[PDB]
């Protein structure tokens, strides 16, 4: 099946290589697309040229890509155009050893299905308390009742925490509970100018101090905190003390958009829009997947499928661009004007 | 030419199994006996094919 | 056009293949290879050789590649070098569609002329907030005379609410006017803790509800806003309270550093240092364009000419460190000691 | 007839294998279809084929099947196509014994002809007091003047008869007069906890007794009853007592959607809406029935007739789910390609 795919891919990323119609093929280009294009047309019964020039050639070629694409990724598009019609016929010749597939595109495939079937850490993209439901004011005094030390969010990835003069305790609790970090990185600051519970400016003597575990921390350092040990905050001064902890950054097992290789760009270049038939078309497509039809995704998928398609669509895409196809698509109406940012806004529903 | 589909001709194909034949269980025979008639022309059915 | 690209692209990506060949394996770059210099060759009336070992057979090939590199981005540099002279006739060499260009070449142009020519949906880098004049104290309340709700910015990608007792209000038009976002993405919290106009703490009770075109949403969760439904905030609570909003990101179609893989890696590659006669030669291309000299560009690019020039002057980039080029430059005077961080911060004007 | 149904429904069953073009065929398959299909064109002067693919081919069988489908059901459409035209003789083709039927067929037909033709048990589908006009409070007390015991409905399959202390008699008179059941399956329960004429909370004490035809039955236990039999209940506790008698399904001689295997599913398939071609034409066909033209009969029919027709048409269905026929009736304008739930819920007038 990662075969299939790389194959498929193989063979896209081939046709892209059609940008003219007289010149000279790599070799390898030819060899590909002469034996991929017989065993096609072969058992497709359509006939796919390598050297496409008329247009009705080229759409018969982006068809064919398409066909492998949809195949390769296991979609079932149905009646979506009067022009194209997709051929199930297009698996059983993928499957075949016949057709090869580069050394990169076995790569490609080996990654995907290497990471998308195990976990492993990753630098999450949003604040560790973005989940947060109520928030403190920043600098803000604030001693909850019957205790000596409050901490408290004052931010997305923001704590503070309230000390009465000669006060300590245990802060951790705070964090637990959220997610599910293996790793915190933390830096804790003196909050050395806040506000009073009246408004009156109160300053928080150096002395105060913040150890994890046991050991002692310094103050404007990254700290590694596993997520599990004695956050202690202590305050051997004679005043009241507020002291601001933050999560510079956290570390989880959930699938971010480096699990692979510039996922970003392609994800870019599947949702750009280019023209209304491919726009439809792309949307149409993933109709029939789990992903957002025309809008990145606002969580980064983590299956083979998701990735993979996304992957195969976008090189898809490029073909597009190369081949310049033109046909009808149900729903879709072309507006033969020049195209502008605005047009391309209307589009996206 | 068989049941409405053209198919290859067991000289085509890659085998030489005229030895066991004669020492096949009827079911065996069979068995193979579709095998062969088994492997079709794919377009077969179509005229102008090339 | 393109395919001009995809050639000289290809031409030095193989040239980077000759740190000892010894039997090449890619018979694909070979045949290309030799056609090319032969080509180049002729037209040129120079002499590289396909196993550069003295220096200036070294620098003879970069010349091409230079040559090539130029003629693909359009660029003439003039009189930079003694040594260096552009040929302009490298362009008539290109234009051969006797010269083949890898898979690889023509799938990178592709995307490139593909992406740049048409515009898509891309998180933005910033803050929404980011080009305001004026901010407010977080937490602060504040209401502007004669309103019931006074909506608020307090920070590049925060803003928050003053509500009295009983108001309620629509809030959106802080957000319009400004950029041209397709899709925000919002989570609002109760700022639980707030300063009065006088300084007393203050608290906002529970039962404060704001929803979007009409439908009740939650705090702490993300939104799906299209900047066009209405954002109503509601005070059902008899006492004052102050929430705050946040936009985590938004999406528009102005490109971002994600708009071709890796760009940003690429970028980094060509603004490099190496040594002053790179540096300097790096320098004198760049200002035949509308890309910074020697510092990356603050704003990402848009147009094909920008991202294309990156990418051959990149490539170029590896072909000078494996080539090992030595030749003068008008302006630049080299350094031979060995290099540090130091000697490098200087050659940065 | 059974013949002849039996035969139309085999043919069509036989076209809807052909979903795609150079698939190999069940022999079985084309040895009827020959057969049928030049008979069909003999006495038609259509041009069927045994291999579709065109589109006005595809159409030519379905009008075939759908000839036949009529035919089989006696059913005259009248000009309801510019297309498409209905030749009565095709009942000539179904009564050709030349032309065989499955067993699957022989013994679906038997299966309607044999049930439709006779009657049976069945439990029926909604409460046995559902066409009640008055209804009573579950659980208050109520004693119709002169009476020591008052049997009563409070519900579709509820009623509660109110005793006094020392109070008796038969119930049964209250389930007689509706319907005409074979057996109702009551269980009866003493309610505990009451209301009383003035509101006050009432006790049932342990000790009444309900017996059936004088034998003494248990509470929360099912009892045959035969309806005729005397249904008893005696309250010999000093107190008054309301005891609640369920009908928990009874069984009649009625025709339920058990009648006949899955009918139900079948009626779903003929009933659902798939495009506004298939709508109008299944809709355009129950005209000429006594069933509602686009609407589940709340009442499953009890007619060969009818049945039939559902089957042969949820089987057509199916054919032009296959075959994508695609025509134009007088009254229909169809909006081709993305249909959506909402297009279909308007559909039905």
């Amino acid at each position: 099946m990662d075969t299939i795919a790389a194959r498929a891919l193989t063979v896209m990323r081939a046709c892209a290589t059609l940008q003219e119609a007289r010149i000279v093929l790599e070799a390898n280009v030819m060899e590909i697309l002469g034996i991929a294009i017989n065993r096609y047309n072969g058992l497709t019964l359509r006939g796919v040229t390598m050297r496409p020039t008329s247009l009705a050639q080229r759409n018969e070629m982006f068809f064919m890509c398409l066909d492998m694409m949809l195949s390769a990724a296991g979609i079932n598009v149905g009646p979506i155009s009067p022009d194209y019609t997709q051929h199930m016929a297009t698996i059983g010749v993928l499957a075949t050893p016949e057709i090869p597939f580069t050394t990169e595109a076995a790569n490609e495939i080996a990654r995907v299905t290497g990471e998308t079937s195990t976990w492993g850490p990753a630098r999450q993209p949003y604040g560790f308390f973005l989940e947060t439901e109520e928030t403190f004011q920043p600098g803000r005094w604030f001693m909850r009742a019957a205790q000596a030390a409050t901490a408290v969010v004052c931010g997305p990835d923001m704590i503070q925490v309230s000390l009465n003069a000669g006060a300590r305790g245990d802060v951790q609790q705070i964090f637990q509970g959220r997610n599910d970090p293996m790793m915190i990185y933390l830096v804790w600051r003196r909050i050395e100018n806040f506000a009073m519970a009246q408004g009156n400016s109160q300053q928080t003597q150096a002395g105060v101090t913040v150890s994890v575990g046991g050991v002692d921390m310094r103050a404007g350092r990254i700290i590694a905190w596993d997520g599990q040990a004695a956050l202690h905050v202590r305050n051997p001064t004679q005043q009241n003390a507020m002291v601001q902890i933050q999560v510079v950054f956290y570390i989880s097992m959930d699938k971010t958009l480096n699990q692979y290789p510039a996922l970003t760009a392609e994800i870019f270049n599947v949702y750009s829009f280019r023209d209304h038939t491919w726009h439809g078309l792309r949307t149409a497509i993933r109709n029939r997947t789990t992903l957002p039809n025309m809008l990145p995704p606002i969580f980064p998928p983590n299956d083979r499928d998701s990735i993979l398609t996304l992957l195969l669509l976008s090189t898809l895409a490029d073909v597009y661009t190369v081949l310049r196809p033109e046909f009808a698509m149900h729903g879709v109406n072309p507006m033969p004007g020049p195209l502008t940012a605005a047009i391309a806004r209307a589009a996206y529903v | 030419d068989h049941r409405g589909m053209e198919v290859a001709e067991p000289e085509v194909l890659g085998v030489e199994f005229k030895n066991v034949l004669p020492v096949l269980t009827a079911e065996h025979r069979a068995m193979i006996q579709n095998a062969l008639d088994g492997s079709i022309i794919e377009n077969g059915n179509v005229a102008t094919r090339d």
